[PDB]
DNA sequence: TCAATATCCACCTGCAGATTCTACCAAAAGTGTATTTGGAAACTGCTCCATCAAAAGGCATGTTCAGCTGAATTCAGCTGAACATGCCTTTTGATGGAGCAGTTTCCAAATACACTTTTGGTAGAATCTGCAGGTGGATATTGAT
DNA sequence: ATCAATATCCACCTGCAGATTCTACCAAAAGTGTATTTGGAAACTGCTCCATCAAAAGGCATGTTCAGCTGAATTCAGCTGAACATGCCTTTTGATGGAGCAGTTTCCAAATACACTTTTGGTAGAATCTGCAGGTGGATATTGA
């Protein structure tokens, strides 16, 4: 297939900004957006290990939306909607 | 003239804007392929559901919505109104999570 | 034989009681489970989910719509002190967040 | 054949008949009913499977499902809870 | 006579107090606040010794944690003194207020 | 009885939380927080103890009270 | 009565990598608590795992998984480290 | 002639397979998750126990107490984790003073 | 920089609250046997995940340009620290006593089983419909003058 | 206070994705007769909470004095927002192939049940120690002059 590299600059400077307005923000200093983007990375980096690590367990290669359900619910980040 | 509203009244337009709706704000595509990269990183040839990158897109931009919100009080704490790192980092910190 | 009649029924319940015995027994929670048990939880339930419907239901009626959605189930559980207690941690797919914008942030 | 998969979808609608009888659910905002029916549900149980063990009680009755709900939910929510689970289990209880 | 300038001791009851570990609230007013509390949502009861000793550990602990992130707080808005606007951020970024 | 927590405690605490100096306020504001810190652990401690039909109090019952508070203590039984 | 513990086994360990050094009472509590937390964690993350698979069972299997999921990254790896040789030591006597 | 001593581990293993069977957490438990959850919380122990000991040593006492157990956990990056949420009773906490808050 | 005032840090010391160490008795844990049955292969049916192609226009990029926000500086009054005083509450210890957390039985009511029929639910089908997207128009909000 | 420039808010429209209602099996509730416990119901101990008393010992409450910290004001360099031109990619649709979930059967290796048979772990006394808490004495760290 395709090489992956440097995905993470797809998370835009307009699609940060566009988030911080939702989170009720007026003004942005320049230096948010990478910040972001660090932050960003080590959320899904710790979400998606443990939704493997239950899609592994499962003897699966595709990982379900519920792996990534109970994923969240040991991050203390449980979501509503994808009950399966 | 022409015309140009001052600075902040878009922003402000902008806010009152996105808290009416519940679209997602990161790009579908964009995301996936973020997605795809990050968890080949830990494993390879794996396959997701349409829906699991979907549920990691509503978990990330209702994540990073609550973060600001919080950055945002830390900024105005410090008698600003820009938000910066500095806040971040001490909302995650006070959060517990990078502490 | 006599007729078969449900254990909702028996209760006056909406929400399922034989459904839930059997969830309480698979689930590993004891040895033994009490008759009740499913009762009272299943009555729970209905009481809890018929609480925020109402709250939903309005939210749906205020933004003219008739059909209720996540934001409508958003707006009900975040403007209701009590609910957003009980799901301060959960997160709605699809509720976005309650208008709000701080006074500081307002054009003076 | 597609083996069955069970939901509360159906009570809810019940339900939801009863308070506002005018008024529809997108299949979306059943998706999060049914998350909050299962997630609920396993809040009480798992309080109340504690509890048990914590008193050696090999058993959950509605007397550990009840103090569970005490624990889990905030003040009004709790006290119509509470009514409301006795009522049902004594009307069941009383023939 | 002889002075320390203001802050001098205070540097010395920090690095003295986060040295040890003894409680820090003085047991009989707690104890006399946990039976109050207890009281009001059951009455005549009984306090286990330890029952009590675990409450005012767990307490403490709490109470200095939140002391830090509120110096935090206090600290990111260019001062050194906390007040109580700093104790409600902490506590709201906690999730707790 | 609130009252019972006194200023130097609270200084105490402070110090050990590496607070240099202190406002008025936060005495007060102090006690306030300190309160609804015992009424929901002590809350659910005796809702334990009663579920025991107990009229004591125990450790175990601080304990998982505690725990459900996500202020997880060891040293008591757990 | 009786009222079960680990003082014994957490004090045999203690002896092993500190032959020299002994330990407090309370200091011993602490080490209960410690020992019945983690237990609970474990076992808890297994019992999950088994459900989500519709297992009857909780092998090693499951707590390995559980392990990977609750420890911090080198702590998890020892830990899966020890437990895989316990097992197979105990497998081939 | 035990589990233990054939799993050559310090932790009962009988009792870890009776908890887990007792604690409602399966219908069946498997042989060997005794054992390994055995091995696991034994290793997690001597991890503390080693680095407690260190922190008892450093301070030129022979006997750990809560102190010491804090002292180990607070300064180790993953065990501080592992325990992030947890408050060890009588272990108060690590000397730290805020650099803005020192003199001259 | 000196000279004085508390602080702190060592070393050694000795009683004593806890630790260890010493001896035993019942709940557990280890054996043997006889069954049971969960869930790992070996297959196959068949969703639905990865890819492709192609056209379109919603948005992401990059520039300009200057409003106004963040960041130094300065400065004064007034809050909060350091302290010497002095009295009151908390800390410490037996003492008894009464409440009550545990156990020992009892067994009657309640739950688990086994298995035999009944239906409420679930999965598609066929039948409907709220409303997403479009529009034009009456307002409303901003920002220059 | 216009008032010209733009962004908003609303009601009217209407075909179509989705939400509902209609149907036909069939897992899984409900029934009914048995077998097995669970755990609530008096009685009856120990054992720890509670009270009381009774000192001293600190530790906390007060009032002074002023050091230095926190805002309030000013000022200004340049960062970050608004508007705009350009044209890149993401978004939409629709079509497949085939990797892999998943539903079925088959059925041994492995786990449950049981009846016994042996430990080992939890107690309740007896036998030491690690340190706290003091006591100098000696440099330190602070401060004022
Ligand atoms: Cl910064
Ligand atoms: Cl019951
Ligand atoms: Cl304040
Ligand atoms: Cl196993
Ligand atoms: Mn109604
Ligand atoms: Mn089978
Ligand atoms: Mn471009
Ligand atoms: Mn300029
Ligand atoms: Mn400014
Ligand atoms: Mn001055
Ligand atoms: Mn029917
Ligand atoms: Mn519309
Ligand atoms: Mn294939
Ligand atoms: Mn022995
Ligand atoms: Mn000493």
């Amino acid at each position: 297939r395709k090489v992956l590299r440097d995905n993470i600059q797809g998370i835009t400077k307009p699609a940060i900004r566009r988030l911080a307005r939702r989170g009720g923000v007026k003004r942005i200093s320049g230096l948010i957006y990478e910040e972001t983007r660090g932050v960003l990375k080590v959320f899904l980096e710790n979400v998606i290990r443990d939704a493997v690590t239950y899609t592994e367990h499962a003897k699966r290669k595709t990982v379900t939306a519920m792996d990534v359900v109970y994923a969240l619910q040991r991050q203390g980040r449980t979501l509503y909607g994808f009950g399966g | 003239k022409p015309h140009r509203y001052r600075p902040g009244t878009v922003a402000l337009r902008e806010i009152r804007r996105y808290q009416k709706s519940t679209e997602l704000l990161i790009r579908k595509l964009p995301f996936q392929r973020l997605v795809r990269e990050i968890a080949q990183d830990f494993k390879t040839d794996l396959r997701f559901q349409s829906s699991a990158v979907m549920a990691l897109q509503e978990a990330c931009e209702a994540y990073l919505v609550g973060l600001f919100e919080d950055t945002n009080l830390c900024a105005i704490h410090a008698k600003r109104v820009t938000i910066m790192p500095k806040d971040i980092q001490l909302a995650r910190r006070i959060r517990g999570e990078r502490a | 034989r006599a007729k078969a009649k449900t254990r909702s029924s028996r209760a006056g319940l909406q929400f399922p009681v034989g459904r839930v015995h059997r969830l309480l027994r698979k689930g590993n929670y004891s040895e033994r489970v009490g008759a009740g048990a499913p009762v009272y939880l299943a009555a729970v339930l209905e009481y809890l989910t018929a609480e925020i419907l109402e709250l939903a239901g309005n939210a749906a009626r205020d933004n003219k719509k008739t059909r209720i959605i996540p934001r409508h189930l958003q707006l009900a559980i975040r403007n209701d002190e009590e609910l957003n207690k009980l799901l301060g941690r959960v997160t709605i797919a699809q509720g976005g967040v309650l208008p709000n914008i701080q006074a500081v942030l307002l054009p003076k | 054949k597609r083996s069955r998969k069970e939901s509360y979808s159906i009570y809810v609608y019940k339900v939801l008949k009863q308070v506002h009888p005018d008024t529809g659910i997108s299949s979306k905002a059943m998706g999060i009913m049914n998350s909050f029916v299962n997630d609920i549900f396993e809040r009480i149980a798992g309080e109340a499977s504690r509890l048990a063990h914590y008193n050696k009680r090999s058993t959950i009755t509605s007397r550990e499902i009840q103090t569970a709900v005490r624990l889990l939910l905030p003040g009004e929510l709790a006290k119509h809870a509470v009514s409301e689970g006795t009522k049902a289990v004594t009307k069941y209880t009383s023939a």
